Protein backbone atom coordinates (compact mmCIF):
# COMPACT_ATOMS: atom_id res chain seq x y z
CA UNK A 1 0.00 0.00 0.00
CA UNK A 2 0.83 3.48 0.66
CA UNK A 3 3.70 2.55 3.10
CA UNK A 4 5.83 1.36 0.23
CA UNK A 5 5.15 3.59 -2.81
CA UNK A 6 4.69 6.13 -0.84
CA UNK A 7 1.18 8.44 -1.91
CA UNK A 8 -0.52 6.81 -4.82
CA UNK A 9 -4.52 5.98 -6.05
CA UNK A 10 -6.36 4.38 -4.44
CA UNK A 11 -6.35 1.33 -7.14
CA UNK A 12 -2.90 1.24 -6.75
CA UNK A 13 -3.22 0.33 -3.29
CA UNK A 14 -6.07 -2.22 -3.90
CA UNK A 15 -3.53 -3.96 -6.53
CA UNK A 16 -0.91 -3.88 -3.87
CA UNK A 17 -2.92 -5.55 -1.44
CA UNK A 18 -4.31 -8.05 -3.98
CA UNK A 19 -0.81 -8.86 -4.97
CA UNK A 20 0.21 -9.50 -1.43
CA UNK A 21 -2.57 -11.41 -0.56
CA UNK A 22 -1.64 -13.54 -3.22
CA UNK A 23 2.18 -13.64 -1.96
CA UNK A 24 0.90 -14.37 1.57
CA UNK A 25 -1.09 -17.69 0.48
CA UNK A 26 1.63 -18.89 -1.50
CA UNK A 27 3.62 -18.79 1.47
CA UNK A 28 1.52 -20.14 4.23
CA UNK A 29 1.59 -23.36 1.98
CA UNK A 30 5.25 -23.81 2.25
CA UNK A 31 7.12 -22.37 -0.73
CA UNK A 32 6.72 -18.82 -1.45
CA UNK A 33 6.50 -17.31 -5.15
CA UNK A 34 7.23 -13.86 -6.23
CA UNK A 35 4.52 -11.99 -8.31
CA UNK A 36 5.29 -11.50 -11.75
CA UNK A 37 3.35 -9.27 -14.68
CA UNK A 38 1.90 -10.93 -17.82
CA UNK A 39 2.95 -11.13 -21.56
CA UNK A 40 0.38 -10.34 -24.00
CA UNK A 41 -0.19 -9.43 -27.46
CA UNK A 42 -0.46 -5.76 -27.75
CA UNK A 43 -1.86 -3.64 -31.06
CA UNK A 44 -0.03 -0.30 -31.59
CA UNK A 45 -1.18 0.48 -35.27
CA UNK A 46 -4.64 1.44 -34.25
CA UNK A 47 -5.44 4.84 -35.74
CA UNK A 48 -8.17 7.11 -36.01
CA UNK A 49 -8.99 6.32 -39.43
CA UNK A 50 -8.96 2.18 -39.17
CA UNK A 51 -12.01 3.42 -36.84
CA UNK A 52 -13.49 6.03 -39.28
CA UNK A 53 -16.83 3.56 -40.41
CA UNK A 54 -17.41 3.50 -36.78
CA UNK A 55 -21.14 5.73 -36.07
CA UNK A 56 -20.73 8.35 -33.68
CA UNK A 57 -23.03 8.35 -30.48
CA UNK A 58 -22.79 11.11 -27.74
CA UNK A 59 -21.45 9.89 -24.18
CA UNK A 60 -24.16 10.10 -21.23
CA UNK A 61 -23.42 13.07 -19.23
CA UNK A 62 -23.25 13.42 -15.47
CA UNK A 63 -26.10 14.95 -13.30
CA UNK A 64 -24.30 17.58 -11.42
CA UNK A 65 -26.10 19.88 -8.83
CA UNK A 66 -25.90 23.43 -9.18
CA UNK A 67 -23.19 25.60 -7.54
CA UNK A 68 -25.67 27.89 -5.67
CA UNK A 69 -26.51 24.92 -3.38
CA UNK A 70 -23.25 23.40 -3.35
CA UNK A 71 -20.91 25.66 -2.08
CA UNK A 72 -23.36 25.26 1.59
CA UNK A 73 -23.90 21.52 1.88
CA UNK A 74 -22.65 18.82 2.07
CA UNK A 75 -24.39 17.04 0.00
CA UNK A 76 -23.32 15.03 -3.19
CA UNK A 77 -22.17 16.80 -5.84
CA UNK A 78 -23.54 13.91 -9.05
CA UNK A 79 -25.73 11.13 -9.00
CA UNK A 80 -24.98 7.43 -9.74
CA UNK A 81 -25.75 6.06 -13.30
CA UNK A 82 -29.61 5.38 -14.20
CA UNK A 83 -30.51 1.80 -15.61
CA UNK A 84 -31.35 3.76 -19.15
CA UNK A 85 -28.37 5.54 -19.03
CA UNK A 86 -25.94 2.72 -17.78
CA UNK A 87 -27.44 0.48 -21.01
CA UNK A 88 -26.81 3.49 -23.15
CA UNK A 89 -23.61 3.66 -22.24
CA UNK A 90 -22.63 0.56 -21.90
CA UNK A 91 -23.59 -0.42 -25.52
CA UNK A 92 -21.11 2.11 -27.20
CA UNK A 93 -18.26 -0.08 -26.66
CA UNK A 94 -16.04 -1.31 -29.12
CA UNK A 95 -15.00 -4.53 -27.87
CA UNK A 96 -10.85 -4.35 -28.86
CA UNK A 97 -10.13 -7.60 -27.31
CA UNK A 98 -9.77 -11.03 -27.93
CA UNK A 99 -13.14 -13.03 -27.94
CA UNK A 100 -10.47 -16.22 -27.64
CA UNK A 101 -8.68 -15.45 -24.69
CA UNK A 102 -9.69 -17.47 -22.21
CA UNK A 103 -10.27 -20.47 -24.56
CA UNK A 104 -6.91 -19.53 -27.11
CA UNK A 105 -4.08 -21.92 -26.77
CA UNK A 106 -1.14 -20.13 -27.94
CA UNK A 107 -0.95 -17.63 -25.33
CA UNK A 108 -1.10 -20.27 -22.69
CA UNK A 109 1.85 -21.82 -24.06
CA UNK A 110 3.33 -18.10 -24.76
CA UNK A 111 3.14 -17.54 -21.19
CA UNK A 112 4.00 -21.19 -19.79
CA UNK A 113 7.42 -20.94 -21.64
CA UNK A 114 7.49 -17.71 -21.21
CA UNK A 115 8.69 -15.68 -24.89
CA UNK A 116 8.19 -11.99 -25.14
CA UNK A 117 5.44 -10.86 -27.51
CA UNK B 1 -56.97 4.35 21.77
CA UNK B 2 -57.95 2.03 19.04
CA UNK B 3 -55.08 1.38 16.66
CA UNK B 4 -53.48 4.39 15.82
CA UNK B 5 -56.24 6.68 16.88
CA UNK B 6 -56.64 8.58 20.25
CA UNK B 7 -60.24 8.79 20.86
CA UNK B 8 -60.19 9.78 24.33
CA UNK B 9 -58.93 10.77 27.62
CA UNK B 10 -60.17 9.90 31.09
CA UNK B 11 -59.02 10.65 34.64
CA UNK B 12 -56.78 8.22 36.82
CA UNK B 13 -58.95 7.43 39.28
CA UNK B 14 -56.93 4.85 41.58
CA UNK B 15 -53.42 6.40 41.27
CA UNK B 16 -54.47 10.04 42.03
CA UNK B 17 -57.31 12.17 42.69
CA UNK B 18 -59.19 11.55 39.33
CA UNK B 19 -60.05 15.16 38.42
CA UNK B 20 -58.67 16.68 35.23
CA UNK B 21 -59.57 19.73 33.53
CA UNK B 22 -60.38 20.90 29.99
CA UNK B 23 -56.80 20.89 28.50
CA UNK B 24 -56.01 17.56 29.67
CA UNK B 25 -59.84 16.11 29.23
CA UNK B 26 -59.69 17.89 25.89
CA UNK B 27 -56.34 18.42 24.69
CA UNK B 28 -54.94 15.50 23.30
CA UNK B 29 -56.40 15.96 19.82
CA UNK B 30 -53.68 17.13 18.00
CA UNK B 31 -52.32 13.55 17.80
CA UNK B 32 -54.80 12.88 15.58
CA UNK B 33 -54.16 16.24 13.62
CA UNK B 34 -53.63 15.58 10.08
CA UNK B 35 -51.51 19.09 9.06
CA UNK B 36 -48.18 17.18 11.42
CA UNK B 37 -44.83 17.00 9.60
CA UNK B 38 -43.65 13.58 8.57
CA UNK B 39 -40.83 14.04 6.95
CA UNK B 40 -37.83 16.20 7.66
CA UNK B 41 -37.57 19.26 5.07
CA UNK B 42 -34.56 21.30 4.01
CA UNK B 43 -34.61 24.60 1.95
CA UNK B 44 -33.12 24.73 -1.05
CA UNK B 45 -33.55 27.42 -3.44
CA UNK B 46 -35.86 29.02 -1.21
CA UNK B 47 -38.43 25.68 -1.33
CA UNK B 48 -38.51 23.19 1.44
CA UNK B 49 -37.68 19.69 -0.05
CA UNK B 50 -38.18 16.48 1.46
CA UNK B 51 -34.98 14.37 2.69
CA UNK B 52 -33.97 10.98 4.21
CA UNK B 53 -33.28 10.77 8.08
CA UNK B 54 -29.59 10.53 7.67
CA UNK B 55 -29.32 13.52 5.26
CA UNK B 56 -30.82 15.86 7.86
CA UNK B 57 -29.00 14.54 10.41
CA UNK B 58 -26.00 14.94 7.98
CA UNK B 59 -27.11 18.63 7.29
CA UNK B 60 -28.17 20.04 10.56
CA UNK B 61 -24.23 18.59 12.02
CA UNK B 62 -22.84 20.29 9.61
CA UNK B 63 -24.43 23.48 9.25
CA UNK B 64 -23.46 23.71 12.99
CA UNK B 65 -19.62 23.00 12.53
CA UNK B 66 -19.83 25.55 10.10
CA UNK B 67 -20.57 28.45 12.78
CA UNK B 68 -18.58 27.64 15.16
CA UNK B 69 -15.52 27.39 12.52
CA UNK B 70 -16.53 30.51 11.18
CA UNK B 71 -17.72 32.40 14.54
CA UNK B 72 -16.16 30.19 17.36
CA UNK B 73 -17.46 30.00 20.91
CA UNK B 74 -20.97 30.69 22.12
CA UNK B 75 -22.09 31.70 18.75
CA UNK B 76 -25.32 28.80 18.99
CA UNK B 77 -27.85 29.11 20.94
CA UNK B 78 -30.26 26.32 22.43
CA UNK B 79 -33.78 27.04 23.23
CA UNK B 80 -36.21 24.55 24.02
CA UNK B 81 -39.48 23.88 25.16
CA UNK B 82 -40.55 22.88 28.78
CA UNK B 83 -43.02 20.00 27.30
CA UNK B 84 -40.15 17.65 26.58
CA UNK B 85 -39.34 14.62 28.74
CA UNK B 86 -36.24 14.28 30.92
CA UNK B 87 -34.10 12.37 28.81
CA UNK B 88 -34.67 14.91 25.81
CA UNK B 89 -33.89 17.86 27.54
CA UNK B 90 -30.43 16.04 29.04
CA UNK B 91 -30.02 14.96 25.68
CA UNK B 92 -30.35 18.57 24.62
CA UNK B 93 -27.93 19.96 27.26
CA UNK B 94 -25.44 17.38 25.85
CA UNK B 95 -25.83 18.50 22.41
CA UNK B 96 -25.04 21.96 23.53
CA UNK B 97 -22.34 20.85 25.20
CA UNK B 98 -20.89 19.35 22.07
CA UNK B 99 -21.50 22.05 19.89
CA UNK B 100 -19.30 24.50 22.72
CA UNK B 101 -21.85 26.70 23.72
CA UNK B 102 -23.11 27.78 26.90
CA UNK B 103 -26.57 29.57 25.73
CA UNK B 104 -29.19 26.75 26.62
CA UNK B 105 -32.32 28.69 27.80
CA UNK B 106 -36.35 28.20 26.73
CA UNK B 107 -38.77 31.60 26.09
CA UNK B 108 -40.94 29.84 28.66
CA UNK B 109 -38.90 29.16 31.69
CA UNK B 110 -37.19 32.63 30.98
CA UNK B 111 -34.82 32.59 34.07
CA UNK B 112 -36.58 30.89 36.84
CA UNK B 113 -38.82 32.14 39.49
CA UNK B 114 -35.90 33.70 41.42
CA UNK B 115 -36.59 31.38 44.49
CA UNK B 116 -33.11 30.03 43.67
CA UNK B 117 -31.19 32.41 44.67
C1 LIG C 1 -6.86 14.03 1.05
C2 LIG C 1 -6.74 12.81 0.16
C3 LIG C 1 -7.58 12.69 -0.94
C4 LIG C 1 -7.50 11.58 -1.77
N1 LIG C 1 -8.35 11.51 -2.86
C5 LIG C 1 -8.27 10.47 -3.63
C6 LIG C 1 -9.17 10.39 -4.75
O1 LIG C 1 -10.02 11.22 -5.06
N2 LIG C 1 -9.01 9.26 -5.51
C7 LIG C 1 -8.11 8.25 -5.29
O2 LIG C 1 -8.09 7.29 -6.06
N3 LIG C 1 -7.26 8.33 -4.22
C8 LIG C 1 -7.35 9.38 -3.44
N4 LIG C 1 -6.51 9.47 -2.36
C9 LIG C 1 -5.53 8.39 -2.14
C10 LIG C 1 -6.09 7.23 -1.32
O3 LIG C 1 -6.90 7.71 -0.25
C11 LIG C 1 -4.93 6.43 -0.74
O4 LIG C 1 -3.88 6.36 -1.70
C12 LIG C 1 -5.31 5.01 -0.33
O5 LIG C 1 -6.45 5.06 0.52
C13 LIG C 1 -4.17 4.27 0.34
O6 LIG C 1 -4.71 3.43 1.38
P1 LIG C 1 -3.77 2.54 2.27
O7 LIG C 1 -4.37 1.25 2.57
O8 LIG C 1 -2.41 2.43 1.59
O9 LIG C 1 -3.59 3.37 3.61
P2 LIG C 1 -4.65 4.31 4.32
O10 LIG C 1 -6.01 4.00 3.82
O11 LIG C 1 -4.20 5.74 4.12
O12 LIG C 1 -4.54 3.94 5.84
C14 LIG C 1 -4.78 2.60 6.31
C15 LIG C 1 -5.13 2.57 7.78
O13 LIG C 1 -3.96 2.30 8.57
C16 LIG C 1 -4.26 2.73 9.87
N5 LIG C 1 -3.02 2.82 10.63
C17 LIG C 1 -1.98 3.70 10.44
N6 LIG C 1 -0.99 3.54 11.28
C18 LIG C 1 -1.40 2.48 12.08
C19 LIG C 1 -0.79 1.82 13.16
N7 LIG C 1 0.41 2.14 13.65
N8 LIG C 1 -1.47 0.80 13.73
C20 LIG C 1 -2.67 0.48 13.25
N9 LIG C 1 -3.34 1.03 12.24
C21 LIG C 1 -2.65 2.03 11.69
C22 LIG C 1 -4.99 4.06 9.69
O14 LIG C 1 -5.89 4.27 10.77
C23 LIG C 1 -5.75 3.84 8.37
O15 LIG C 1 -7.14 3.65 8.63
C24 LIG C 1 -6.56 10.58 -1.50
C25 LIG C 1 -5.72 10.70 -0.40
C26 LIG C 1 -5.80 11.81 0.43
C27 LIG C 1 -4.87 11.91 1.61
S1 LIG D 1 -12.93 -2.64 -25.09
FE1 LIG D 1 -12.20 -1.21 -23.47
S2 LIG D 1 -10.85 0.24 -24.59
FE2 LIG D 1 -12.09 -0.83 -26.18
S3 LIG D 1 -13.89 0.53 -26.49
FE3 LIG D 1 -14.50 -1.00 -24.92
S4 LIG D 1 -14.04 0.02 -22.94
FE4 LIG D 1 -12.93 1.19 -24.54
Amino acid sequence: GDAVTGPKIAIDAIAQGKNAAQVIDSYLNGCLVPHADSQYFTQKDITAADLADRAKAPRVSLTVEDAEVRNKSFMQVAKTFTEEEALRESKRCLECGCRDYFECQLIKYIQDYDVST
Amino acid sequence: YKGDVVFRVTPDRVNDDGWLCQRGKFGLGHANDKARLTAPVIKRNGQFVKVDWNEANLEVVKRLQAVVAAYGKDSIGVVVSPRLTNEELFLAGKLADAVNTTIKTSYSVDGGSGLGS
